[PDB]
RNA sequence: AAAAAUGG
RNA sequence: GCGGGGUGGAGCAGCCUGGUAGCUCGUCGGGCUCAUAACCCGAAGGUCGUCGGUUCAAAUCCGGCCCCCGCAACCA
RNA sequence: CGCGGGGUGGAGCAGCCUGGUAGCUCGUCGGGCUCAUAACCCGAAGGUCGUCGGUUCAAAUCCGGCCCCCGCAACCA
RNA sequence: CUGGUGACUAUAGCAAGGAGGUCACACCUGUUCCCAUGCCGAACACAGAAGUUAAGCUCCUUAGCGUCGAUGGUAGUCGAACUUACGUUCCGCUAGAGUAGAACGUUGCCAGG
RNA sequence: CUGGGGCGGUCGCCUCCUAAAAGGUAACGGAGGCGCUCAAAGGUUCCCUCAGAAUGGUUGGAAAUCAUUCAUAGAGUGUAAAGGCAUAAGGGAGCUUGACUGCGAGACCUACAAGUCGAGCAGGGUCGAAAGACGGACUUAGUGAUCCGGUGGUUCCGCAUG
RNA sequence: UUAUUGGAGGUAGAGCACUGUUUGGACGAGGGGCCGUUACCGAAUUCAGACAAACUCCGAAUGCCAAUUAAUU
């Protein structure tokens, strides 16, 4: 039976996905050093008790509540609050 | 015969045709236009057939324009070949037409001039049409 | 930096760090102040 | 300081006057002298560079600063950071006895002099004087001048309009 | 005793 | 299907390694001859297949369109 | 990886052994030569000796580091 | 009321027109001093008080730009029923665009008036 | 591996789309990068703001350098793309070496082995008046298990004992 | 599982503010054939109208993560 030859594609290639994005809710408790947000440069913002990574990766710095809240008009943040 | 002078991917997902026209619903350039009713891509070529039919029978006389444009490329496989090895190559250009969407417009003549080349114009396309006016 | 460098203390000679130079922009020895554990203190040291 | 006395005396009465000033804040004076040369063929010989930094700084009395290429461009075989030109600003006293002197002493040494042109207004009271060759300044003796360059002097004024600023230098004795 | 063609 | 190539009129370099188009023959002008050939002196002649891209800069690096060459196109 | 050798005008070879001095054959320029042409003869320019150091009054030459090329040999993460 | 210093998605902005000065803020006068300019006392820094509201700055007017923005309707859609029709029906949710309209800021603390 | 096999292509890692607004998600689906680079292009302190256009000006032209104005990001961010960055993460300068040692509550990712982030504590430092910042680089590629061998260190062992 | 409340995120739709694609007008910074004025006006500007997996000034329904949370299980 007739076969014909096939080209062949350039494209086939992709990196492994990150899992980004939040690791935590708006309103749970979390303890210190828990990771609240993965991202590639500042989608959000570090806000109260809440530090950067070298990868910018959101992280609480106390035990407490998290709050994602406006920051200014068009940008965002992520903060961490001490429960009563 | 109408395509892009160039475009940044020439191997695209083809387009959805379920659902109304987006927009390009009212004659707003000439009098009369040639409003679809059903669903099909057009092509260049569907295109170029249409308008020499219509601008024909009006003799130079109107003006016409053509609304919808063959934006999106797609592919075709080599004759006989199996499936699969990559994306064929660019076939040909159409533009995706829903219900309500103006084909064609024209000005410049008598109401039945228009009707007669809209007419003519239909028949070469793969949609149903009907005959509209300006509205207001 | 296209080449590996270690980092031996000049006063006691542990090789202390590892790092990397340009062999072309940094043809001698490199030298720098870093800490020695052994001494605890910062020493200099300089490539071997 | 006897054009800045000029101007306190004589320049400001005459151009409140003709400009209706409700108050002297808004006569203008001269800002600012900045004296550029170009020397793009610094590319091909540094020493070019180099004449035109010593002779600019003889004649404005200042050590200039070098001005590097910003961008570049094939054409002119320019690379960007390359040094093609000097500039010298000059303000205060220094700016006013560097006119004075342009005035006086310098123009008149123009070859076939027939003064200096009146539409060279960038349109908001500034001016550009483009001085065709360096043997005009009393300080430079044309056997040190290996070559003749000329130069841009931008007298940067206060004034809005083009019309002041030409009272302004008029006044001052620029010729027109 | 180096090489130096042709011409209705 | 996979490779290699396309540069004055011809043939062939230059690409690898971006900033620089070379050689032989051919063409034109002057010379030598009674004249032609050969020969001597001097000159012109290629937007580097054609479109896009990166670059400050493209014969050169990258991707399409075209043309040529070579190899491959097997099992029923 | 060890042992040898090579790098010198625009090209191809000496001079290194044993410290001075840059020689030889082609190539280019000028002259003689001839009816030109070739061949031949004579004048010149042409590398400072792969590169950086070191010992000497003195380095292509002697001693080291480095960059390439070749021959043979070695190589059980 | 003025200033300093905060809070708030510009409803706060821009633009245009107009008013203001012993207090204060500036422009402004200078380069001895600390300090400074790849050159420049322009700037930064310092010393100072002859002049000016010209500019900044503050305040007032507005709806041209920017900002905000419904209701109603439409697109889309969770679920269900029917359906292969580039679908239909019912229910809930419900845009974007646009329209009316809002808007030339609202406020905390401190020192002066 | 393979829309039978051969032939062709591919094999690890990074970015985007397909991917159905968490995350994840395939095909010989659609596009590109990587196997480095930087002694500053790192840390810190202080300072600064672009691209482009118009109008004047000599050699100088459409573009060189100078001046004013406009210019909200159309520039730059070493290097693909994406996400970010004009309170800069972009640019300049001074001083420096934290491109530290011991670590590490907790967390992400994940079959394992690995991979990622991390406050904070101690030692000893750099810059800064100080607060404070600093365990490389705007972020995410730039990498390869064990065995074996080489090199340096070592208050470890040492086959009767040294 | 449902109810209520908060939150992350950029799809459907929509739109054209960016990156690209695109149809008709208007006008032309400026020079050329033209004397001033009857190409190109390639620029730029501007009005209206369209297109997008790898466009976004916007932006759902759902789904998702939670809650000193209530009901049923
Ligand atoms: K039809
Ligand atoms: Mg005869
Ligand atoms: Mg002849
Ligand atoms: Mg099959
Ligand atoms: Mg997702
Ligand atoms: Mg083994
Ligand atoms: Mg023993
Ligand atoms: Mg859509």
């Amino acid at each position: 039976a007739s076969k014909k030859g096939v080209s062949s594609t350039k494209n086939g290639r992709d990196s492994e996905s990150k899992r980004l994005g939040a690791k935590r809710a708006d309103g749970q408790f979390v303890t210190g050093g828990s990771i609240l947000y993965r991202q590639r440069g500042t989608k959000i913002y570090p806000g109260e008790n809440v530090g950067r990574g070298g990868d910018d990766t959101l992280f609480a710095k106390i035990d407490g509540v998290v709050k994602f809240e406006r920051k200014g008009r068009d940008k965002k943040q992520v903060s961490v609050y001490a429960v009563a | 015969m109408l395509l892009p002078k160039r475009v940044k991917y020439r191997r695209q997902h083809r387009p959805k045709t379920t659902g109304r026209s987006k927009g390009g619903n009212y004659v707003t350039f000439g009098e009369f236009g040639l409003q679809a009713t059903t669903t099909s891509w057009i092509t260049s070529r569907q295109i170029e057939s249409a308008r020499i039919a219509m601008t024909r029978y009006m003799k130079r006389g109107g003006k016409v324009w053509i609304k919808i444009f063959p934006h999106t490329p797609y592919t075709k496989k080599p004759l006989e070949v199996r499936m699969g090895a990559g994306k064929g190559a660019v076939e040909g250009w159409i533009a995706v037409v829903k219900p309500g969407r103006i084909l064609f417009e024209v000005a410049g003549v008598s109401e039945e001039v228009a009707r007669e080349a809209l007419r003519l114009a239909s028949h070469k396309l793969p949609v149903k049409t009907k005959f509209v006016k300006r509205e207001e | 930096m296209r080449v590996n460098v270690t980092l031996a203390c000049t006063e006691c000679g542990d090789r202390n760090y590892i790092t990397t130079k340009n062999k072309r922009n940094n043809p001698e020895r490199i030298e720098m102040k870093k800490y020695c554990p052994r001494l605890n203190k910062y020493t200099l040291h300089r490539e071997t | 300081n006897r054009l800045k006395e000029k101007f306190n005396t004589e320049v400001t009465e005459n151009l409140m006057k003709k400009f209706n000033y409700s108050s002297v804040m808004e006569v203008p004076k001269i800002d600012k002298i900045v004296v550029n040369m170009g020397v793009g063929d610094a590319v091909q010989n540094s020493k070019v560079l180099d004449n035109a930094v010593e002779e600019l700084e003889l004649i404005t009395g200042q050590k200039p600063l070098v001005t590097k290429a910003k961008k570049s461009i094939a054409t002119f075989r320019l690379r960007e950071g390359m040094p093609i030109g000097a500039k010298v600003t000059l303000r205060g006293e220094r700016m006013y006895e560097f006119l004075d002197k342009l005035i006086s002493v310098s123009l008149p040494r123009v070859r076939d002099f027939q003064g200096v042109s009146k539409k060279a207004f960038d349109g908001r009271g500034n001016y550009t004087l483009g001085v065709k060759e360096q043997l005009i300044f009393p300080e430079i003796d044309y056997d040190k001048v290996s070559k003749v360059r000329g130069m841009d002097i931008v007298i940067v004024t206060t004034a809005n309009t083009d019309e002041e600023a030409r009272e302004l230098l008029a006044n001052f004795g620029m010729p027109f």
